[PDB]
């Protein structure tokens, strides 16, 4: 019933993108904590790294 | 995740978001009734003599 | 209903991308300033508008009148007025100084300071002034002022803006600016541009750097010039007048033409007379009628050209009316046309423009001059050029605003008739519903020196023994 | 193509996640300036 | 590094590529190194 | 060309490339063509 301009669509897409990026960075950073207080050993290993 | 990409080889990105729909058109109900003034002659169970 | 889509779609494809004014302005902030400078440099109308601003916001002079909050500070009237007269005498001696050493640039006076500040606020949206303290002891006062064009304020290395770094304006969480970045001269652009960070306020409490503009919404950081609503209109208007002028040029250029199969030279010497007896073709001497004898099959078609003002004048009238509406100045002042003007209409237009200019004066020049005077008075006090009364309840640093309470006197309101305004002023004074101070402030003077001058006049006339003036007994 | 079909709901139901470890065990954050990090432990054991 | 923020938690960045196809990006960069003082303080045991 | 300052001695410029390997480059361009009005004014001799 009420469409949106392409610029508004791209701003909304930017909002989604930045939110998922911060969620991903939180998800990856908690891995250090769980590895640490689960075994004290930690393996920062990944492809292209 | 974007686990541990070294800061030279950033590489690939991820899909943004999206996708779902649904359609259920109106529902409807119309419980009519009637009067028939002829029935108004004899009284109801209430309305004492 | 109005804001949804428009009648029959209409504005069915227009929807401005709602954002803050800073988000709207900063991406093209430089471009707007460039266009405004180009317009004010190449267009007579923009220059005239700026000149009207300079002449009316401040004008020829700009007087100070320091009225300290003596009642707030618990000070007596006698020492309050003594301090006021001493500080104003010092300020007037320092301000109109013939040295022209008030500024590091050494090429302007304080009135020029005010004019430049208001002009750059008008055509750039804001004004920046840095107060420096030179180490030379050759003169009593060591404070100088340097105005900086907004083009010289930007983030280091032209970096991207952030939450707390917008256009080289370091700000706090609340939005209050704490520091600025300034770029040195770029003539030619062949020296490496460098950025220097200056705090807005000295830790000692001195206003090291002052930035004056009028925000229109929350979160504002930079000002926007008035031309933003009229820049494209006036640019296209200048293009249109230029093109119309050139078209009229060519129309007047081509007036007549000759049609004939004969050779061009023979046609010239037979129709226009020419000078065949002596790629310039053939010049024609200008004399009498020179009626020709074109042979059959020839023609001397004299074109009728076309009127050079086919509604051009009235179209320009309307466009300049819109431009004046945008710029605030009245149409007759902007366009220097004053046809079919009645007394009442002229008075109303003058009143409207004068009210607007009084507002602009109070909201730019008054505060800028107040800040300059505050800095100068801080230096004066710290140098003890005048003695602060001991009874003062609050210190100078504590009551800076209270100690620095001063108003400003600009160019007076030159009425169209003058006689009416003078007679109404004098009858108002007789009614006692105003004051000599208010009247002199309106007219461009101050009652204190007015009375001093009148005392001098009556003393001189009494000494000469010719005639007492109109103030005796 | 009379399919105007107005939309009303944009449910997410995304994900369940709460670390609680960084606020329960690592309550102190530290930026780095050097490239190397030195972490030392002193053992106390005496006959 | 252009702004002296060498040490930071998260650094946003955006830029739009030139050329015939237009496309910009959102960039977040960090180097988390979550550590702890005494690993022997905690006792973690798998069950069965 | 777009800055309209194309006439001076030494032109500096530092710019950042886009993308992930975003790196800065510094540049000092020049077109120096110094000269003398009279070559025969100065006399050179190869000592031996």
């Amino acid at each position: 019933q009420n469409l949106a301009d392409p610029a508004y669509r791209r701003r909304r897409i930017i909002m989604q993108n930045m939110r998922d990026e911060e969620l991903a960075i939180a998800q990856v950073e908690e891995m250090q904590a769980v590895s640490a207080v689960l075994k004290g050993k930690y393996t920062m290993t990944g492809e292209a790294f | 995740m974007a686990l541990y990409v070294s800061p030279i080889v950033s590489g690939e990105v991820i899909r943004s978001r999206g996708g779902s729909t649904s359609e259920f058109t109106p529902g409807y109900v119309k419980p009519k009734h009637e009067v028939n003034p002829q029935m108004t002659l004899r009284r109801l169970p209430d309305e004492d003599p | 209903h109005g804001g949804g889509s428009g009648f029959g779609g209409q504005l069915r494809s227009w929807n401005p991308p709602s954002e803050s004014v800073d988000a709207a302005l900063l991406p093209n902030f430089t471009r707007g300033n460039a266009r405004a400078d180009d317009l004010v440099r190449n267009n007579g109308y923009a220059a005239n508008a700026i000149q009207l601003h300079q002449d009316h916001i401040v004008g020829s002079f700009f007087r100070l009148s320091h009225r300290p909050s003596w009642r707030y500070l618990g000070i007596g009237e006698e020492e309050a007025r003594a301090f006021s007269r001493e500080v104003e005498a010092a300020w007037k001696e320092f301000a109109e100084d013939d040295c022209c050493c008030i500024d590091v640039e050494r090429k302007r006076t304080f009135t020029m300071m005010i004019r430049e500040g208001v002009a750059m606020h008008a055509f750039n949206g804001e004004l920046f002034v840095q107060a420096t303290w030179d180490t030379s002891s050759s003169r009593l006062f060591r404070t100088q002022f340097r105005m900086v064009s907004p083009k010289r304020i930007s983030n280091p290395n032209n970096t991207g803006d952030s939450r707390n770094c917008r256009a080289g304006v370091q700000i706090n969480d609340s939005g209050a600016a704490l520091g600025y970045y300034v770029s040195e001269d770029g003539y030619p652009g062949w020296m490496p541009q460098k950025w220097t960070w200056i705090p807005r306020e000295l830790p000692g409490g001195r206003a090291s750097f002052i930035h004056v503009f009028e925000p229109v919404e929350d979160g504002q950081t930079r000002g926007a010039n008035v031309f933003y609503s009229v820049m494209e209109q006036m640019k296209m208007l200048d293009t249109l007048q230029n093109t119309q002028l050139q078209s009229a040029i060519v129309k007047a250029m081509y007036a007549a033409t000759i049609e004939s199969e004969l050779d061009t030279q023979s046609a010239m010497d037979f129709i226009l007379g020419a000078n065949s007896q002596e790629y310039a073709a053939a010049p024609v001497r200008l004399g009498g009628a020179k009626v020709p004898h074109l042979m059959p099959g020839d023609s001397l078609n004299l074109q009728t050209a076309q009127d050079t003002d086919n509604g051009y004048s009235v179209f320009e009238q309307s466009l300049l009316r819109y431009i004046a509406a945008g710029l605030g100045v009245s149409y007759e002042q902007l366009s220097r046309n004053y046809a079919q003007m009645s007394y009442s209409t002229a008075r109303a237009s003058a009143n409207e423009s004068w009210a607007y200019f009084m507002g602009r004066r109070k909201f730019v020049a008054s505060r800028q001059a107040s800040q300059m005077f505050l800095c100068w008075l801080e230096e004066a006090i710290v140098r003890r050029v005048v003695t602060l009364p001991s009874k003062a309840r609050f210190s100078f640093q504590e009551a800076r605003s209270a100690w620095g309470n001063c108003d400003w006197i600009g160019s007076g309101r030159m009425a169209i008739d003058g006689l009416k305004e003078v007679q109404e002023a004098v009858m108002l004074i007789e009614a006692g519903l105003s004051t000599y101070e208010k009247e002199c402030a309106k007219r461009g003077d101050d009652y204190q020196e007015i009375f001093a001058q009148q005392v001098r006049e009556t003393m001189e006339r009494r000494a000469a023994g010719l005639k007492p003036p109109a103030w005796a007994a | 193509m009379y399919t105007t079909a107005q939309l009303l709901a944009a449910n997410e139901q995304k994900f369940k996640f709460d670390p609680l470890f960084l606020r329960l065990f690592f309550r102190e954050s530290y930026p780095f300036t050097t490239e190397k990090v030195y972490l030392s432990q002193i053992p106390g054991l005496v006959n | 590094q252009r702004e002296g923020i060498n040490a930071s938690a998260r650094y946003p960045k955006n830029w739009v590529t030139t050329g015939d196809p237009a496309r910009e990006f959102t960039m977040i960069q960090s180097a988390p190194l979550m550590l702890l003082a005494d690993p022997d303080e905690f006792v973690s045991v798998q069950l069965a």
